[PDB]
RNA sequence: CAUCGGUUCUGGCGGGGGGAUAAAGGCCCAGGGAAUGUGGCUCCUCCGGGAGUGUUAUAGCCCUGGGUGUAAUACCCUCGCC
RNA sequence: AGCGAAUGAACUUUAAAUAUGUAAGAAGCCCUUGUUACUUAACUGAACGUGGGCAUUCGAAUGUAUCGACACUAGUGGGCCAUUUUUGGUAAGCAGAACUGGCGAUGCGGGAUGAACCGAACGCGGGGUUAAGGUGCCGGAGUGGACGCUCAUCAGACACCACAAAAGGCGUUAGUACAUCUUGACAGCAGGACGGUGGCCAUGGAAGUCGGAAUCCGCUAAGGACUGUGUAACAACUCACCUGCCGAAUGUACUAGCCCUGAAAAUGGAUGGCGCUCAAGCGU
RNA sequence: CACUGUCCCUAUCUACUAUCUAGCGAAACCACAGCCAAGGGAACGGGCUUGGCAAAAUCAGCGGGGAAAGAA
RNA sequence: GGGAUAACUGGCUUGUGGCGGCCAAGCGUUCAUAGCGACGUCGCUGAUGUCGGCUCUUCCUAUCAUACCGAAGCAGAAUUCGGUAAGCGUUGGAUUGUUCACCCACUAAUAGGGAGUGAGCUGGACCGUCGUGAGACAGGUUAGUCCCUACUGAUGAACUCGUCGCAAUGGUAAUUCAGCUUAGUACGAGAGGAACCGCUGAUUCAGAUAAUUGGUUUUUG
RNA sequence: AACGCGACGAUACUACCCGCACGUUGUAGACGUAUAAGAAUAGGCUCCGGCCUCGUAUCCUAGCAGGCGAUUCCUCCGCCGGCCUCGAAGUGGCCGUCGGUAAUUCGCGUAUUGCAAUUUAGACACGCGCGGGAUCAAAUCCUUUGCAGACGACUUAGAUGUG
């Protein structure tokens, strides 16, 4: 519940974020 | 918080005669008498106006002011079911093998039982004894419906919920075997 | 303190606007009432106001406006020292429910002669009388529910099955098909979701929007305008009928 | 049992002194102000209960200054007596 | 503390807390003058003294139930624990140093019990008053008083680390900050939820809702090139948002208490026991 | 390859004892004692705390307790 | 050869790695930066062999089975995952010799543990001599710590002797499988294929009993 | 339950029972050992008038450690009978007789225990006494049995009988 409710809010800044607003691994494969 | 004072209001219908005890509520009408005991909860009750039931708690805390909307729901209803009664029609459904329901009125003890039959092939007799007071009858009206009828909500209600968990299918899929009695409508006699 | 209902955040691209909508009301009507010569004032009580879009298309002449009764109130001005032109305060008198606001140019009897012959059916919507006894039939059910003969109807959609018996009528599915009682017929009668001279339900007008079944007539009714060459108001068979305020 | 001597425990009474020469408070005087607005009208599902009106009237309150007044009493400290 | 003093813990006018070294007169002196093989250019200085005085506070306070010297004689010559300061290290333990206190040679009251806790030190008795600890009773003494908090499916109960967290509680109370409200806020009910548009690629089909990318305009009271249900695709429903009716206070994030969870094995048992719920629990 | 109570799965029979009586009659060992549970810092009780309890005097069986490593 | 320590652990332990970057509410010497800093996300990654076997009773649940629920394309059948549950049960082979891990049969199933470092039966260290690039010594010396109670049974004084009784308290018991019917039914394209009610047996456990069968013979018939 | 209890049968002695007579008789402790509604506590009681914080209430409470007569009375208390009632570990009511009786009032006694010293006083139980009623029993050992058994213990049978 404690990953859960981390998870929760941050997607509510993520989405008040976007509704306000109008390489490792490529190193490692290679 | 400790509020000081805290009152709700019951509105009385000029055919009904409710007389209230210690904290014992009779209500009278054209169906018939309810009675229920309300010991558990402190409450002081009142008369306000000509029709008015007052009902006040003094120097109770958040949990007791909310008690007392409990108690006006309950004796509200009660005056509902003095006054128009409580239906509830309940439909069975079956696939292949139909369901036979049986309502007979017990001379002893005064109260009807269902005896359900033949419910997706079993041999078993499943016997529901209802509460005193619902009334139990086959509609001639629809297809494979029953009325429970009565004064009481918490009768009637609990007397529909007994058919409905008298007939559930065990160790089998849901999605497929649709088998059973339901509560269709929930509504007033008159 | 705790033992609260959780509210749920809307993830979804619409808010509530609030202050900037109001005073943007209070502005466009601002700047409309110098442009215009008559301000009419209507009400549409207990219909669905649906047709009020089209309304706008054909009368493109003319501004409309219908929002908040209160705002509108403040917009014209309730008081005689706060208002922008003469007898705009008469015209709030009018201003009770759901009333709406007409900035209009053209002659004030070509409005009235065409909103008195406009007229649209529309759904029943609650609270109002039932013109008829419409009844579904016993066997198979309909997309119209028996106003449409049979044979030129399509049967209904089997996802409106749940709904339905939601609403209240005793509906099974036999092959797929939804139907009442049985699918030959007999078995049952037909239900009746209204009787004449009874008060539509919620519930019943909601079961026949979803047959398609009208009962109640779209219209607009002119409670009086507001000249601004002459400076007082007038009214015509509407003001005396309704309460004001 | 009475009268005493020593230690000790526990009740009651009469005075003195200090505070802001207690603070309050009662009864008067002179100002000022309000409301959880007293008395007086209008509306009011009239055994009744409210909405609005306004500074003592058919109740009262609060603040400031003064007199009785070195008033009383609490608290603290003290001199004693049963 | 200041830098409206200068300069910049390493700055200072001043100066903590906390312990710590040394000195405080009769053995010190002061005034006159005798010795010396020490010392000085020298009746110059250094040491020991003679003669007078400071003997009444004689050169801070407080105490003093005496102190010093020589000779002789017996037992002793192990440490454990704790406070504070300090040194080093570990995942955590822990190891070393200094002072002080307790115990060893110590009985008594209390902490139910007792090496290391609190109170207090001892002849035999009588009377009184207390300390620590307690006053529901086992138990002497209050079911004492004031105001609150808490209900635990083995609460908590008197002097506390760990489990343990930036942890879960739609348990309950107090507070802080921000925000919305007679311009009807929070919740509901009745309705709207539209037009370009089946927007563009892609797919057998994909019309807001199998996917990829854009995500605009009009009408506006407001309505997303759409939040979910649904269709083979549509349709239909629903959400966001908006209007009408009822009614005046709400609701978001934190903080603080008390309570629940935050892990448990194996003979039957422990706030010491009964038991206790506006306490016989917690704080003052 | 054959038999076998080894076992499945154990039952039965006999003699001497064990038992009781008459007579005769020791020793080992012995601070005092012997019901449990929880607590009694030094993982040490049997004597202390506070609970469960607790009723003379005895006769036969048992195989529990009244016993035990020591740390480089 | 000297010194110090003279065994250790005791509210211990369990299911989820470490390093580094990003993010990060807060806190800090005033606070998102002196710095500390969780959840996430990204990047890297056949053992064995003095070990085994046996052991009554009792308890724990961290449940293999039997009972009852919740969820799953769960059609039926067979199941899988999770929850309450300790009432009741919980084998034997092969496997280099050992433990297993696998693999086989029976079965409803062949769960794991405890009785402060569990508890029982069974499969050495000192000097002396000669050396030392290294050991040897029928050389010497030395340590090996039938009674109370508990339980199971049987008697018993005092209440005048008996007969019939009550029941505080203590213990407690049943368990699993199969077959017939439901039914070739529901369900299913087919292949396949249930369950409630009803009926009859069997395994294990427990308490009795000797009509019959077998065994035993000092009936010394 | 060997220290929990009930019903019933027979109970010889002793004394089983009744009456009253006293104990150097024994007590976890007499001194007015007085007091029946039920039920609710955010409600009850009542005579139906009204009453309720309050058991600081109600009853009883005077006389040589407590007489004899009178008037007045059916006031209070007690013993025995008849009718009934009382079983959760068993009793009270009514009636009647007899006895005592300040409710009002009265006549004659108390001294010396020396200025206090428990106010020897109640109750149940246990004994000893009379004078009266009543009664005439069982168990164990022994022998036997084997439904039992180490010994005890247990099921039985021993009095004339279906031994």
């Amino acid at each position: 519940r404690h990953a859960q409710k981390i998870q929760m809010r941050k997607a509510i800044k993520q989405h008040e974020e976007r509704n306000v607003k109008g390489t490792a691994k490529a190193l490692s494969s290679q | 918080m400790r509020y000081i004072h805290s009152e709700e209001t019951i509105p009385v219908p000029e055919n009904l005669k409710v007389s209230i005890k210690s904290r014992l509520v009779t209500v009278e009408g054209p169906r018939g008498k309810l009675q229920k005991d309300l010991s558990h909860i402190a409450v002081n009750f009142s008369v306000v106006k000509k029709g008015v039931i007052g009902l006040e708690i003094h120097h109770g805390s958040r949990k007791d002011v909310a008690a007392l909307r409990t108690v006006r729901t309950i004796i509200n209803n009660m005056i509902i079911g003095v006054t128009k009664g409580f239906k509830y029609k309940m439909r069975y459904v079956y696939a292949h093998f139909p369901i036979n329901v049986n309502v007979e009125k017990n001379a002893e003890t005064g109260c009807y039982e269902v005896e359900i039959r033949n419910f997706i092939g079993e041999k078993i007799v499943r016997k529901v004894v209802m509460a005193p007071g619902v009334e139990v009858e086959i509609s001639k009206a629809q297809k494979d419906e029953l009325i429970l009828s009565g004064n009481s909500l918490e009768a009637v209600s609990q007397s529909a919920a007994d058919i409905q968990q008298i007939c559930k299918v065990r160790n089998k899929d849901i999605r497929k075997f649709l088998d059973g009695i339901y509560v269709s409508e929930k509504g007033n006699i008159v | 303190p705790k033992s609260k209902r959780a509210r749920v955040y809307h993830l979804i691209q619409v808010n509530k606007k609030g202050r900037e909508a109001k005073e943007r009301l209070f502005s466009n009507i601002r700047e409309t009432i110098p442009k215009y010569q008559h301000c009419f004032v209507f009400s549409v009580d207990n219909m669905r106001n649906n047709y009020l879009k089209d309304v706008r298309h054909e009368l493109n002449d003319c501004r409309i406006f219908f929002g908040k009764t209160k705002l509108m109130a403040r917009a014209l001005g309730t008081t005689p020292e706060e208002e922008q032109a003469d007898g705009l305060h008469r015209l709030t008198r009018y201003l009770t429910g759901t009333v709406g606001l007409l900035f209009t140019n053209r002659d004030p009897a070509d409005i009235e002669s065409y909103f008195s012959n406009l007229s649209q059916v529309d759904f029943a919507r609650a609270g109002t009388v039932a013109p008829r006894t419409v009844t579904v039939p016993t066997g198979i059910v309909y997309s119209t529910g028996g106003e449409v003969p049979p044979e030129h109807d399509v049967p209904v959609s089997h996802t409106l099955e749940p709904e339905l018996r939601r609403l209240g009528m005793p509906v099974r599915m036999i092959k797929g098909k939804v139907c009442l009682g049985d699918e030959k017929g007999e078995a049952s009668e037909g239900y009746t979701i209204c009787k004449e001279g009874e008060v539509l339900d919620s519930r019943q007008t909601r079961l026949l929007k979803l047959f398609s079944i009208c009962l109640s007539e779209f219209k607009v009714s002119l409670l009086g305008y507001w000249n601004s060459a002459s400076g007082e108001v007038t009214e015509l068979e509407a003001g005396k009928t309704r309460p004001k305020r």
